C-alpha cells in the first residue's frame, strides 16, 4: 500500500479502500519576493513570487 | 522399527529472499538489517523417499 521514490520519500500512498494509485502534491512551497527601485524617485512597488 | 537413509548436505544458490517491507520501490536500491538466507550456504537436506 505504500511508495517511495528516489528521494526515499513516501509520497504515492495506495488507498486500501478504493484501490486507486493517487500521488501526492503539496501545495506549500515557494517564497515571496519584492521589487523596490528606490525609496526617495518612486513610491509604489510589484509583489514577486517564486 | 524401520530402515533409514543418512541425512546429507546441500547447497543453496541465492534463495530466501522475500520483500522485508510492504512499500513499492522502483529503479531505487534499498538496504535493511532483516533475517533473510545467507548466500551459498549448506543446510541439512532431509529425505523421503
Amino acid at each position: 500500500q505504500f511508495g517511495r521514490d528516489i528521494a526515499d520519500t513516501t509520497d504515492a500512498v495506495r488507498d486500501p479502500q478504493t484501490l486507486e494509485i493517487l500521488d501526492i502534491t503539496p501545495c506549500s512551497f515557494g517564497g515571496v519576493s519584492v521589487i523596490t527601485p528606490g525609496t526617495n524617485t518612486s513610491n509604489q512597488v510589484a509583489v514577486l513570487y517564486q | 522399527t524401520r530402515t533409514q537413509l543418512p541425512p546429507a548436505y546441500t547447497n543453496s544458490f541465492t534463495r530466501g529472499v522475500y520483500y522485508p517491507d510492504k512499500v513499492f520501490r522502483s529503479s531505487v536500491l534499498h538496504s535493511t538489517q532483516d533475517l533473510f538466507l545467507p548466500f551459498f550456504s549448506n543446510v541439512t537436506w532431509f529425505h523421503a523417499i
